[PDB]
């Protein structure tokens, strides 16, 4: 996934990552928060500076975002 | 004063003189106000070394670059306040930097101390040099040689 979000150039796949990634976190069958961290931190870095033009792919970023700051549990974290 | 909280808080070729290490120190304490580890008190108040080198090349003896500082500061001042800078400072009593200047003053003393047949043309032009012709016969003699010119022309 990690490789996905900095090397593909498919924009397709890219949105697909990003939708896996919000079903795991607004859900052992989840990922631990290090590797949510990890996920979110690579489409934090390479998402828009690879794809500045991909408004929905940034939008649908940026609305994970602002569940994970709204969230009550990963507040602080 | 406490800052609010965020939403983002986890809950060299030249000797260096003292009087250089001294502007270092101080500028680091005093305007990024920083203690002596450089530990973060406000988030948004990140140190600056680049203000830091311009307030060392007030009065340094040459340029000091912003990544020079930072090394000087972390490689040296730390682990002397860890004799204080403050105490070598006083106990030099500018003497270093006096004869610093005396230097430079000598260097440049020392380099302040390092430191007829004329005839002949106008007799082929056929000027009597000895009659000077008054400018109204020059003036003639021109016009005299433009019409001569302009009748050649014609």
């Amino acid at each position: 996934l990690t490789s996905l979000i900095e090397k593909s150039p498919d924009a397709k796949i890219l949105r697909a990552v990003v939708k896996i990634v919000e079903e795991w976190v607004k859900n052992n069958q989840t990922p631990t928060l290090r590797e949510k961290s990890i996920l979110l931190v690579k489409m934090m870095t390479y998402i828009e500076k690879r794809f500045p033009e991909d408004l929905e792919l940034n939008a649908q970023f940026l609305d994970l975002v602002n569940y994970v700051y709204r969230d009550e549990t990963l507040s602080g974290s | 004063v406490v800052p609010p909280r965020s939403l983002f808080d986890r809950a060299d070729n030249p000797e260096w003189l003292i009087s250089e290490d001294w502007a270092l120190l101080q500028a680091v304490k005093q305007l990024l106000e920083l203690p002596l580890n450089l530990t973060i008190v406000s988030p948004a108040h990140t140190p600056n070394w680049d203000l830091v080198s311009d307030v060392v090349n007030s009065c340094s003896r040459i340029y000091r670059s912003s990544k020079q500082c930072r090394n000087r500061y972390e490689n040296v001042i730390i682990p002397r306040e860890e004799l204080r800078t403050s105490q070598i400072y006083a106990q030099d009593e500018n003497a270093t930097h006096t004869q610093l200047y005396t230097s430079h003053f000598d260097l440049m003393k020392m380099t302040a101390g390092k430191r007829p047949k004329h005839a002949s043309v106008l007799a082929e032009s056929g000027i009597n040099y000895d009659k000077p012709l008054p400018p109204i016969q020059v003036a003639s003699l021109r016009a005299e040689r433009i019409a001569k010119e302009k009748k050649a022309l014609a």
